[PDB]
């Protein structure tokens, strides 16, 4: 079972609003508040001047909590400040801030001075959904609460939002910024803008992760169930003797591809000129939830699957599988030739 | 032999008190769901 | 017998879609990393 | 070992003061500060 | 006055977000004032 | 200079442990029948 969450990368796109209040007092100065806001930056800002230019404007208008705000760093007129990388650190994926420092009132004695900040930050992120892949989430703690493949294109606009429309715009053709066209994605939630490079849900998400890639795994049906042993990995799967179908488990696509791949290499790499596969490969469900896939050989001559997480049970059923195999042959072998030497002594 | 877990790995995870997702998850609806985040007055 | 998990700690741990490691030191970082913290300006 | 933590249903009452500050400028009006606290409702207000 | 006489300064005179500022507690002048341990919690190491 | 890592399941040594303590005692046991077996073979040709 697939536990590995969902990865992409995800750049966001946020000013700081992050106004501050101070004093200027008879013998010094002291703040009398400072708050902090993350703005977000119109879908036409990313586009025209994050993507084209490379710049952000010093003003960052935004409808905050019920209400509509810009805020003018500097404390001065809208300029576009040219986008220049944040400085090192470790391993911290790539960011970029228009500002630097913060902008702070000049003293005046006696009097009570705001001051105002504003950093247009651009930062590239993971991000991290998992299923049903409803909403997903960025490395900085905020959340976007939508389906990662909601969009236009494709039956898209059925995968889950929780957003206007206005909010969620997409872009065809969209050239990356040097900071091959895509179709960028862009949704502006209260505070900050998340683009992911939108792709196709099915196709680019599973709910089932290639486990192993068993060389060689013999089968033997048994009381009405496969055995499914694995010398190579020490393993005996069990499962009922009906195939697994694969319309049955949810989002399996990336199964197919994946068990073909691998069983093509494997039969390449070894099993190219001593076999031939018989049949198209087969899947079957296994205790503890393991889907196999498996692709018998000859010599020349809808639901969601749940996974234990203790393979020890099927590792205790091979190695008691390979000892009773054993013995029972050989006190069969012995039985046999007890057998053999009382009828012989009998002479 | 059967699948056996002393603790599932979801018991496991759920063993803690709290946890980002959850928490914090919420605490970012609380926004959405306790107010409008698209409504605009002007006066 | 060679070692064999079905999930290895490592994506049991990043199973979380988040973490506080990860998350608010990065969060934490922000300051350091888009501004300064170290100049000082008077006027 | 019950490692489980107890669980059971709890009703959370509050009021959200969430005070905010604006400008209102010669062109354009824009905050000076938001703060939100959360208030708790005395007893008697959730029974009566 | 930490180590050696275990008190503290009134105001906090510290460079915040590349400004420098000190608070005046009580809002008067500055007063050393000697340090107390914080009251009683349960397993959390000494505060004061 | 490097840092080793280290799985999170033992049972993999223990199944190892209990498989070749298993299987020392069958292989010392069955091959002391098998030599038996022999040694009652060439005895019983007389």
């Amino acid at each position: 079972e697939n536990i590995a969450p969902y990865k992409f990368k995800a750049t966001m796109y946020y000013k700081d609003v992050t106004v501050s209040q101070v004093w200027f007092g008879h013998r010094y100065s002291q703040f009398m508040g400072i708050f902090e806001d993350r703005a977000p930056v119109p879908f036409e800002e990313v586009i025209d001047k994050i993507n084209a230019k490379g710049v952000c404007r010093s003003t960052a208008k935004y409808v905050r909590n019920n209400l509509e705000t810009t805020a003018f760093h500097r404390d001065d007129h809208e300029t576009d400040m040219e986008l220049k990388p944040a400085n090192a650190a470790t391993r911290t994926s790539r960011g970029w801030h228009t500002t630097d420092l913060k902008y702070n009132p000049s003293r005046v004695e006696a009097f009570h001075r705001y001051g105002t900040t504003v950093n247009c930050i651009v930062e590239e992120v993971d991000a991290r959904s998992v299923y049903p892949y409803d909403e997903f989430v960025l490395a900085t703690g905020d959340f976007v609460y939508m389906s990662p493949f909601y969009g236009y294109r494709e039956g898209s606009h059925t995968e889950h939002t929780t957003y206007a429309a206005d909010r969620f715009k997409q872009v065809d053709g969209f050239y990356a910024r040097d900071l091959a066209p895509t179709t960028r994605n862009l949704l502006t939630t209260p505070k900050f803008t998340v683009a992911w490079d939108w792709v196709p849900k099915r196709p680019s998400v599973c709910t089932m992760t290639k486990w192993q890639e068993v060389d060689e795994m013999l089968r033997s049906e048994y009381g009405g169930s496969f055995r499914f042993s694995s010398d190579a990995i020490s393993t005996t799967f069990t499962t009922n003797l009906t195939e697994y179908p694969l319309s049955r488990v949810d989002l399996g696509d990336c199964i197919g591809k994946d068990a073909r791949d691998a069983m093509d290499r494997i039969f390449a790499r070894r099993y190219n000129a001593t076999h031939i596969k018989v049949g198209q490969p087969q899947y079957y469900q296994a205790n503890g939830g393991f889907l196999i896939a498996y692709q018998p050989l000859l010599s020349n001559t809808v639901e969601r699957i749940k996974t234990t997480s203790s393979i020890e049970f099927a590792r205790l059923q091979f190695t008691y599988n390979h000892i009773q195999r054993h013995v029972n042959d050989m006190l069969g072998r012995v039985a046999i030739a007890w057998c053999e030497l009382q009828n012989h002594e009998l002479t | 032999f059967v699948p056996l877990e002393v603790y599932t790995r979801h018991e496991i995870k759920d063993s803690g008190l709290l946890d980002y997702t959850e928490v914090q998850r919420r605490n970012q609806l609380h926004d959405l769901r306790f107010a409008d985040i698209d409504t605009v007055i002007h006066a």
